């Protein structure tokens, strides 16, 4: 691969949403298989000058977001630590 | 000389006067944002010593600095990968533009990928990539996402934008006629859909001309990608100064370990080795600290770029000057060697005209206020129009509401309100 | 001049009086062999992370 | 692995403290890493020289720890500023910013505490069960063009209607929900349909 070479993993032609990133677009998953990662579902929208898609129903989704706010407050006595 | 701040003009302010634009310009602006920098990992042991066991033996007794620096650099590299993934990997589906490019005369063949297969890149991406021009324990790790996948992500985002508007960023992509999308965006900036539907040819021509002007500026004008060039130059300078510092004696007899060992007895020779160890380790730590600070700055820039892409590519932003000078219409992302380029399509009023104005109209002893618009005054008659475009209309109860009598409003005039 | 690396044939042309060469950052890249007055390219042998 | 960020922050702080404590147990090229042995075994001049080299090594390591702590503090402060902005703009109000507070049209948000952070439950609206329709920019009735006030013209194959963009609620086209903007010879794509007058 462009990132080096792999020993113990066999290359496959298929593409999946890969799990373990290796580099240069090559990444491995579970025997251990190495492949080029797939960006996602590959679809084409049915675009026309006179065609629209309107939803007729809805879903109320709840999503979780984690954000760090503070970390532990640590103070180190420089003199005692250095000398004792 | 003393610098001039700019043109020095006074607005013709007046109690009863207003200025309303009667025509518009569609401006496209280019914004460059760094996203990631090169991932560099330095082998601390090899850089400090250079495959000498005795130097390694004294170095290991000297601390665990090698582990600290190595983990710091590894974290920096992982953060760079995270920055790139966060900025570009917004969509879950790779969207495609239809083979038939009928967008109401809007031309996107300069920003869409071309069949010529130059790494699946458009002119703007190709122009930017061409415009930017780029061994003793240090190595460079390749980025997780190649230029080809970043270009594919950009193409997916742009195709979703033109074929669906902002829906694909808030759920499933829903196809829309391009003219309807542009009319919705005009409604967002407070201009009625009629303006677009009646000036569609002019708007398409202006947009195409603006895209051509951007292409010309990229082709001819230089120094447009200074931020990416500056980031690359800073990284290269840091690496070069680190390598040069390796060739300094740090006050010993010689800067090379082999000569010191081959000419000197073990006690002072080891003393010289120790002083070299101190100097080189301190220089490496300085480099690591500066790299950490640069990584934090780049992460801030990448977060800003991700916010811009989410709020201007996946939607329309009402924040002023966040995505270009003017009322924001649409945005287009483009890849760059270590960053992203945003083409901001904005609406700029032009060809203004003075008009007299009144807060309200007193008719039949009651005060009438515009629902959403402004009571401009022609010499002949009073008219109600929208704030951002001059489209005068006859004052009517349909587009006005009554809020009492006309003895409390300061500046009210007397005029007839047509009843249909 | 001491060093470690793999020697290989080089197509770069040195001036007659000129013995060895340095790239940017003052790192040795090629040397002229004294016996045969021949230019040899020097690259460090493969190193990296596992 | 849902709280990786907080766990990562705690782990980084613990690792920094542990490496600092371990660095205390390094000789830095002296005879011994402990001061008591050096004083008890060595004459004052070289003993003080060894003490000085330990001082240099330990002080430099402490400075490295402090610098890394400062950088981490700056990053945490950036995260905290982002969290405060999210709380103000999504808990205390409704945000129109796309993807700022969840995937989909943001409705409302709920905060929750965490050991060293905050957790936002973003309630969002996601359209589903889409259907295709045939549209038109405007309706030409009586030789004049009619545009929707806030919505879109759709046809259920044979009959034109006007509905809202984000939900399928078809309505009969009327002058109540449409406005006229001239004749129907300039709009590209206009069709012929009746505009009901109530
Ligand atoms: C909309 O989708 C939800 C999914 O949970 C379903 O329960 C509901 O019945 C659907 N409504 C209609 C009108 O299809
Ligand atoms: C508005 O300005 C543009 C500038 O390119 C011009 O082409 C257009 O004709 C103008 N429109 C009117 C109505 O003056
Ligand atoms: C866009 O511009 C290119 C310029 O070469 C032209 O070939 C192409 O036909 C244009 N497309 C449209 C839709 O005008
Ligand atoms: C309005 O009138 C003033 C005074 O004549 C002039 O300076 C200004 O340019 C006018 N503005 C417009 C939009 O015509
Ligand atoms: C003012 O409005 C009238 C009626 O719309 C129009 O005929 C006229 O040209 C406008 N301008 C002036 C200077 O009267
Ligand atoms: C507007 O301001 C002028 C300035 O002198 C004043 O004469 C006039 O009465 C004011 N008109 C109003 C408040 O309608
Ligand atoms: C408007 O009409 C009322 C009633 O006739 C009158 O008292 C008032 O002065 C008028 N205002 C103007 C500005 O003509
Ligand atoms: C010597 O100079 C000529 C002329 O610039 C050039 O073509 C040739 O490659 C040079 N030789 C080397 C070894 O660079
Ligand atoms: C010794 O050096 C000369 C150059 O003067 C060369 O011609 C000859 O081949 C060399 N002999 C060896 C390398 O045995
Ligand atoms: C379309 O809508 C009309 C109502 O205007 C209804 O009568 C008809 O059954 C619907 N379906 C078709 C296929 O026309
Ligand atoms: C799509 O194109 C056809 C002609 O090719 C035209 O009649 C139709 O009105 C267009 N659609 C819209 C919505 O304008
Ligand atoms: C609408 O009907 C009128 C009837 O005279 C016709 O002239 C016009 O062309 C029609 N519009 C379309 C888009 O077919």
């Amino acid at each position: 691969t462009r990132a080096g070479c792999l020993i113990g993993a066999e290359h496959v032609n298929n593409s999946y949403e890969c799990d373990i990133p290796i580099g240069a677009g090559i990444c491995a998953s579970y025997s251990i298989i190495a492949y080029t990662m797939s960006l996602g579902a590959e679809n084409s929208v049915a675009y026309s000058n006179n065609s629209i898609a309107i939803p007729t129903n809805f879903t109320i989704s709840v999503t979780t977001e984690i954000l760090p706010v503070s970390m532990t407050k640590t103070s180190v006595d420089c003199t005692m630590y250095i000398c004792g | 000389y003393t610098m001039s701040l700019g043109a020095e003009n006074s607005v013709a302010y007046s109690n009863n006067s207003i200025a309303i634009p009667t025509n518009f310009t569609i401006s496209v602006t280019t914004e460059i944002l760094p996203v990631s920098m090169t991932k560099t990992s330095v082998d601390c042991t090899m850089y400090i010593c250079g495959d000498s066991t005795e130097c390694s033996n004294l170095l290991l007794q000297y601390g665990s600095f090698c582990t600290q620096l190595n983990r710091a650099l590894t974290g920096i590299a992982v953060e760079q990968d995270k920055n790139t993934q966060e900025v570009f990997a917004q969509v879950k589906q790779i969207y495609k533009t239809p083979p038939i490019k009928d967008f109401g005369g809007f031309n996107f063949s300069q920003i869409l990928p071309d069949p010529s297969k130059p790494s699946k890149r458009s002119f703007i991406e190709d122009l930017l990539f061409n415009k930017v021009t780029l061994f003793n324990g240090l190595t460079v790790l390749p980025p997780l996402l190649t230029d080809e996948m970043i270009a594919q992500y950009t193409s997916a985002l742009l195709a979703g934008t033109i074929t669906s508007g902002w829906t694909f960023g808030a759920g499933a992509a829903l196809q829309i006629p391009f003219p309807m999308q542009m009319a919705y965006r005009f409604n967002g900036i407070g201009v009625t859909q009629n303006v677009l539907y009646e000036n569609q040819k002019l708007i398409a021509n202006q947009f195409n001309s603006a895209i051509g002007k951007i292409q010309d500026s990229l082709s001819s004008t230089p120094s447009p990608l200074g931020k990416l060039q500056d980031v690359v130059n800073q990284n290269a300078q840091a690496l070069n100064t680190l390598v040069k510092q390796l060739s300094s004696n740090f006050g010993a007899i010689s800067s090379v370990l082999n000569d010191i060992l081959s000419r000197l007895d073990p006690p002072e020779a080891e003393v010289q080795i120790d002083r070299l160890i101190t100097g080189r380790l301190q220089s490496l730590q300085t480099y690591v600290t500066q790299q950490l600070i640069r990584a934090a700055e780049i992460r801030a820039s990448a977060n800003l770029a991700a916010t811009k892409m989410s709020e201007c590519v996946l939607g329309q932003s009402k924040r002023v000057d966040f995505c270009g000078k003017g009322y924001h219409l649409m945005s287009f992302p483009q890849s760059a060697p270590h960053g992203v380029v945003f083409l901001h399509v904005t609406y700029v009023p032009a060809q203004e005209k003075n008009f007299t104005t009144a807060p309200a109209i007193c008719h039949d002893g009651k005060a009438h206020f515009p629902r959403e618009g402004v009571f401009v005054s022609n010499g002949t008659h009073w008219f109600v129009t929208q704030r951002n475009f001059y489209e005068p209309q006859i004052i009517t109860t349909d587009n006005t509401f009554v809020s009492g009598n006309c003895d409390v409003v300061i500046g009210i005039v007397n005029n007839t309100v047509y009843d249909p | 001049l001491t060093g470690t690396g793999v020697l290989t044939e080089s197509n770069k042309k040195f001036l007659p009086f000129q013995q060895f060469g340095r790239d940017i950052a003052d790192t040795t890249d090629a040397v002229r062999d004294p016996q045969t007055l021949e230019i040899l390219d020097i690259t460090p042998c493969s190193f990296g992370g596992v």
